[PDB]
RNA sequence: UUGGGCCCGGCUCUUGUCUAUGUUCCUUGGAACAGGACGUCACAGAGGGUGAGAAUCCCGUGCGAUGAGAUGACCCGGGUCU
RNA sequence: GCGAGAGACCGAUAGCGAACAAGUACAGUGAUGGAAAGAUGAAAAGAACUUUGAAAAGAGAGUGAAAAAGUACGUGAAAUUG
RNA sequence: UGCUGUAAAGCUGGGUCGAACGGCCUCUAGUGCAGAUCUUGGUGGUAGUAGCAAAUAUUCAAAUGAGAACUUUGAAGACUGAAGUGGGGAAAGGUUCCAUGUCAACAGCAGUUGGACAUGGGUUAGUCGAUCCUAAGAGAUGGGGAAGCUCCGUUUCAACGUGCUUGAUUUUUCAGGCCAACCAUCGAAAGGGAAUCCGGUUAAAAUUCCGGAACUUGGAUAUGGAUUCUUCACGGCAACGUAACU
RNA sequence: AGGAAUAGUUUUCAUGCCAAGUCGUACUCAUAACCGCAGCAGGUCUCCAAGGUUAACAGCCUCUAGUUGAUAGAAUAAUGUA
RNA sequence: AAACUUUCAACAACGGAUCUCUUGGUUCUCGCAUCGAUGAAGAACGCAGCGAAAUGCGAUACGUAAUAUGAAUUGCAGAUAUUCGUGAAUCAUCGAAUCUUUGAACGCACAUUGCGCCCUCUGGUAUUCCGGAGGGCAUGCCUGUUUGAGCGUCGUU
């Protein structure tokens, strides 16, 4: 009786939604994340897992602030407004 | 949400998530002056907030909907 | 779009904008009784980029007067100082980065680079 | 279960919102691929991850 | 032997603008951008689009020019004031 | 990472896992694992109308250069089948 | 349809098709499949076969409908038999709830029916739970280890109150009077715990809405009563009583 | 520590005034709404509990309530299962 | 002889090989140096007249300002939108803004949209109770300011 009858008594969650990447990856016993290691101030990531570096690195997610960096260094980085021409 | 306005003097609106009962009973006191009797809420299924203002003994509700315009 | 016209606004008082933001979202509580009936109703749009319009001439109209106040003034707040990158905020300012010691300071003066030729 | 944490709650009604057929007037876009919505998700059939 | 500060340039970068010559005749074809005849331009016959293999239809290509913005004690050339 | 130019490279079971709403759908308590999937036509002109059928559909008909191109879409092999 | 070559193969007639392709001299290689319990995709025989047989059980009629063993309604026959096939909840699910429409797919027969599909609607609280308390435990701080990710420690070799209470002051200053064994925090929808009931009401909510009738906490505050000339009440031997009664 | 006689105190007696925010609340709780790939004879915590017989909340019959759900039809060889 | 089985041909099926493409990939080369407490990367939840996703954005929510350009957008609808012009559309460009709940995440906490305190204004007869609006309260370290402590210690009564 350890397969389909056992396999009846899990209404216990051991995890829960993370509040860093709402992943369900947050134990609740443990008060940790094993996605991204919430709450610690480092983000979770090792070398022998390359492909999950690939799922949550710099620009898999929206950039709203290193999208602009780049348009901005073009430009020197101007201070002011643009001149309307004569 | 009509039978409601009618029978009871009570008028249904969408609501803020963030506002409370406090905030809604001013909030219907400023826009249109009338008094809420009672200020009942709920967070709907869709995310919405929805609010059951029942008015005091001086208004009609039926008026207010009317002077709103949505029946 | 189309709505009310930027440099219209620009003309006018903080009591005369603020008047008319609450005409329009008055207007825009009477569209949503509409929208109730019509339903659709595209009008809608116009008086949202109405109210985004008449909100950023407020806060820009308020930005020179504080930095009007703060002219000149060695402590500004953040929000009104340059906005590049946060090396470049640490790096060293062109008075500091130009500084030399009054012995290297001779040296350079007594034995500047040259400029010369040769063959002749 | 009826005792419910706003947390989920939130995530529930999201659950239903993306949980709708195409809107018709999608397919009559100029070169439109897309014939129907590929991401329906029934209660029975494939959990949540609450 | 000799100090310092500004002003315009040059160079660099971003961004805006500008440029030669067939759509002539016949056949096939739904469509000519195909074949044939007659051409033009070519510091341009790269590439793409357009109803089929298009230098010459369109965008572009070659040749260059220019508006605006930036940026640079620590690139240089002139001025100019101490 | 940003911005470009290329190749005796691969051509949708190849080339990155991903040419597509691809780190997507989906699995696992979890760490993680992780696809399949491009092609009507120049143009929807995506088959009006009539008729049989409860309907899906069918038969006339229509569009189209082609329906021996009908979104089960170019070409349409073999296994397998009438 | 044939031709050539021993062959690997090349060429050609007819049909289909629709946009590229070949011969020759050379270069180059991810270059030749029948197998690898090969890989991926697709398809057979098996085969309309095994089978669709637990949980006692269905039948007549009408309605609806193109179509009814299976839907609805009526009549009957039955079962679960309060340790239920009943009425609620915790975990878990997440719209499956309700109304309308509906049969391409799903309900291993069917389907006019559905927990399916489509469109809408729906969950109302001072009193029900959370929130507050602490449990086993978890875990910041001063610190002590460790190259370090971090480990230890929970009042610990610590100068540990974002202290209060008053009289105030309107001088937004104060004057001080008391204390600081223990005291970050999280940790229970079954422990502890302030307080709500009845009748009615919806297609779907109700200790939540309507009607009536109550209650607790926090705050404000006046009147009556109470008490004082024996100032901070009287009575009863007593157990004790009280509308109050520093 | 502060308190009376021409007046003082008290909101632990009665009455009167104001307010109580935030989140959950639908539905299933299982031989179909959970987990067992599924509408799976499995597993999954708890509350209420009528009459007869009886020691009995057992077994058997019944009231309230709920179902009449499990593809069906025709036969009744062998060999099976009970 | 039929049927059946098998073989062959035609047509119709099944299936998606073959051919031809390709806004993709892969590799080489050239050039550049620019994340974040002035809140990054990432997460959650929202936003359109009619949108589920992708893309974009943040309650000013498929966007506001500015510059350039110069008449669209488009599936439908619709201006109290626009055309010899401060003027349609445009992630064309971009120098000004907005930027939810969060996240190194910073009042404390978080399986809770849980619980405080301070300043200014305001409502309810309120410094104290309840509500609202705006602005604040993390840790280590440096320089400085102020307030202190110690017979550690110097001068004097
Ligand atoms: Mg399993
Ligand atoms: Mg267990
Ligand atoms: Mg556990
Ligand atoms: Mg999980
Ligand atoms: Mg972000
Ligand atoms: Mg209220
Ligand atoms: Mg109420
Ligand atoms: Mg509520
Ligand atoms: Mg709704
Ligand atoms: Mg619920
Ligand atoms: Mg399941
Ligand atoms: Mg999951
Ligand atoms: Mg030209
Ligand atoms: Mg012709
Ligand atoms: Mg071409
Ligand atoms: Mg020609
Ligand atoms: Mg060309
Ligand atoms: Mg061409
Ligand atoms: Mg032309
Ligand atoms: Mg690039
Ligand atoms: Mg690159
Ligand atoms: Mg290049
Ligand atoms: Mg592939
Ligand atoms: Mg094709
Ligand atoms: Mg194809
Ligand atoms: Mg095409
Ligand atoms: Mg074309
Ligand atoms: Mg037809
Ligand atoms: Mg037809
Ligand atoms: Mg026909
Ligand atoms: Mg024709
Ligand atoms: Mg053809
Ligand atoms: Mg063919
Ligand atoms: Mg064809
Ligand atoms: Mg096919
Ligand atoms: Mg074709
Ligand atoms: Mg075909
Ligand atoms: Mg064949
Ligand atoms: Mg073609
Ligand atoms: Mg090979
Ligand atoms: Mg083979
Ligand atoms: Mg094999
Ligand atoms: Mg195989
Ligand atoms: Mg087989
Ligand atoms: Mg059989
Ligand atoms: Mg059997
Ligand atoms: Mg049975
Ligand atoms: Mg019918
Ligand atoms: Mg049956
Ligand atoms: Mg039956
Ligand atoms: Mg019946
Ligand atoms: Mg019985
Ligand atoms: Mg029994
Ligand atoms: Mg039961
Ligand atoms: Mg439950
Ligand atoms: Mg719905
Ligand atoms: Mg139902
Ligand atoms: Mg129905
Ligand atoms: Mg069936
Ligand atoms: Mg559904
Ligand atoms: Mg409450
Ligand atoms: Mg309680
Ligand atoms: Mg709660
Ligand atoms: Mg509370
Ligand atoms: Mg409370
Ligand atoms: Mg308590
Ligand atoms: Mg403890
Ligand atoms: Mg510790
Ligand atoms: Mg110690
Ligand atoms: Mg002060
Ligand atoms: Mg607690
Ligand atoms: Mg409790
Ligand atoms: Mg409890
Ligand atoms: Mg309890
Ligand atoms: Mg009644
Ligand atoms: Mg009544
Ligand atoms: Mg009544
Ligand atoms: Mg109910
Ligand atoms: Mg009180
Ligand atoms: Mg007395
Ligand atoms: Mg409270
Ligand atoms: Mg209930
Ligand atoms: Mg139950
Ligand atoms: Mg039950
Ligand atoms: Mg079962
Ligand atoms: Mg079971
Ligand atoms: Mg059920
Ligand atoms: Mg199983
Ligand atoms: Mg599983
Ligand atoms: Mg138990
Ligand atoms: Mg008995
Ligand atoms: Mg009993
Ligand atoms: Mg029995
Ligand atoms: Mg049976
Ligand atoms: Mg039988
Ligand atoms: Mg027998
Ligand atoms: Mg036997
Ligand atoms: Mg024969
Ligand atoms: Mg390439
Ligand atoms: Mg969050
Ligand atoms: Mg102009
Ligand atoms: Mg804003
Ligand atoms: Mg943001
Ligand atoms: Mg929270
Ligand atoms: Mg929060
Ligand atoms: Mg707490
Ligand atoms: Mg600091
Ligand atoms: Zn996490």
């Amino acid at each position: 009786g350890k397969g389909t009858p056992s396999l009846g008594k899990r209404h216990n969650k051991s995890h829960t939604l993370c509040n860093r990447c709402g992943r369900r990856s947050f134990h609740v016993q443990k008060k940790t994340c094993s996605s991204c290691g919430y709450p610690a101030a480092k983000m979770r990531s090792h070398n022998w897992a390359l492909k999950a570096k690939r799922r949550r690195t710099t620009g898999t997610g929206r950039m709203a602030y290193l999208k602009h960096v780049t348009r901005r260094f073009k430009n020197g980085f101007q201070t002011g407004v643009a001149k309307a021409q004569t | 949400a009509m039978k409601k306005v009618e029978d009871g003097n009570t008028l249904v609106f969408q609501v803020d998530i963030k506002s409370n009962k406090h905030q809604i009973k001013s909030a219907v006191k400023e826009l249109y002056d009338v008094d809420a009797l009672y200020v009942n809420t709920l967070i709907r299924p869709n995310g919405t907030k929805k609010a059951y203002i029942r008015l005091t003994s001086d208004y009609d509700a039926l008026d207010i909907a009317n002077r709103i315009g949505y029946i | 779009m189309a709505g009310v016209k930027t440099f219209e606004l620009r003309t006018k008082s903080k009591e005369q904008l603020e008047s008319q933001l609450v005409e329009l979202k008055q207007e825009l509580a009477t569209l949503k009784v509409q929208k109730l009936q019509r339903p659709s109703l595209p009008r809608i749009h116009t008086v949202r980029k109405n109210i985004a319009r008449v909100l950023t001439v407020i806060n820009l109209n308020q930005r020179e007067n504080v930095r009007a106040f703060y002219a000149g003034k060695k402590y500004i707040p953040k929000d009104l100082r340059a906005k590049k990158t946060r090396a470049l905020r640490r790096k060293l300012t062109k008075f500091e980065a130009s500084q030399e010691t009054e012995k290297a300071r001779k040296q350079r003066i007594a034995f500047p680079q040259r400029k010369f030729a040769i063959k002749a | 279960p009826s005792q419910k944490s706003f947390r989920t709650k939130q995530k529930l009604a999201k659950a239903q919102k993306q949980n709708r057929p195409l809107p018709q007037w999608i397919r009559l876009r100029t070169d439109n691929k897309i014939r129907y919505n590929a991401k329906r998700r029934h209660w029975r059939r494939t959990k949540l991850g609450i």
